[PDB]
């Protein structure tokens, strides 16, 4: 067997074929048919509520910036988050709208 | 269209005839009038002809309800709750059915708040 050395040996072990995953071997599941597969089961009232329930109490939730632990009253740390906190503010969009997009991987998995 | 217990009246063919004499149409004047008119009610009654065939043993003339075997394969009451209550589960707003329980509140500012509230505050 090889010597201990520092450093990566092996490999996550995905299985990329062409740049799709192929994760999942049910063909109906697959990054072209899973766009349909999960609108249609969307349309069922139970998983439309079991999902809505979730995404609601995301929502609900409040957002702030704060110094970083063992720093609460210096006033440098302060500056930084009263800045970061004006960041949220000052976009073209609402910051909730922008949480409200995020929440689209309940249902797809994954967001960008 | 549930037709279970209708009256029913069996004449021969020749009743029915347009050029039949004057004492068949009355019969069936008769006929026509007592299918229009008859109710239950405290003088309900029928006296009717009555003549078995001595070749065939069946009655000519008859009276009956009209009868059915079968029934109806699917109950569709609970089919229609069912469903009534699935379209009040995606509005999460079974207070409307269930009443206002004292566990669940409309207080955004109370620790019981309830669903409905909560997405309204959204």
């Amino acid at each position: 067997l090889p010597p201990f050395r520092m450093g990566e040996v092996g490999s996550l072990g995905l299985k990329v074929k062409n740049g799709r995953i192929y994760e999942e071997p049910r063909q109906a599941l697959r990054f072209p048919e899973s766009i349909k597969t999960f609108q249609l089961m969307m349309r069922d009232p139970a998983v439309a509520a079991s999902v809505n329930i979730i995404k609601m109490f995301v929502r609900k939730v409040n957002w702030r910036f704060v110094p970083p632990k063992g720093k609460e009253q210096d006033p440098k740390m302060l500056e930084r988050a009263d800045f970061f906190n004006s960041l949220m503010d000052d976009m073209e969009h609402d910051w909730a709208d922008f949480i409200n997009s995020v929440m689209s991987f309940c249902t797809y998995g994954f967001c960008v | 269209r549930d037709l279970v217990g209708m009256p029913k009246i069996g004449l021969p063919p020749d009743y029915l005839d347009e050029n039949a004499e004057p004492e068949k149409k009355a019969f069936v004047q008769y006929c026509k009038t007592v299918v229009n008119d008859m109710i239950a009610n405290d003088r309900a009654g029928l006296i009717w002809p009555r003549y078995i065939d001595p070749d065939t043993k069946e009655d000519i003339f008859e009276f009956s309800l009209v009868s059915r075997q079968g029934a109806k394969a699917y109950d569709t009451g609970s089919i229609i709750d069912r469903y009534s209550k699935q379209i009040m589960m995606a509005f999460m707003s079974d207070v409307l059915a269930m009443g206002q329980s004292k566990y669940g509140s409309f207080s955004l500012a109370d620790s019981k708040t309830s669903l409905l509230a909560m997405s309204v505050d959204i």
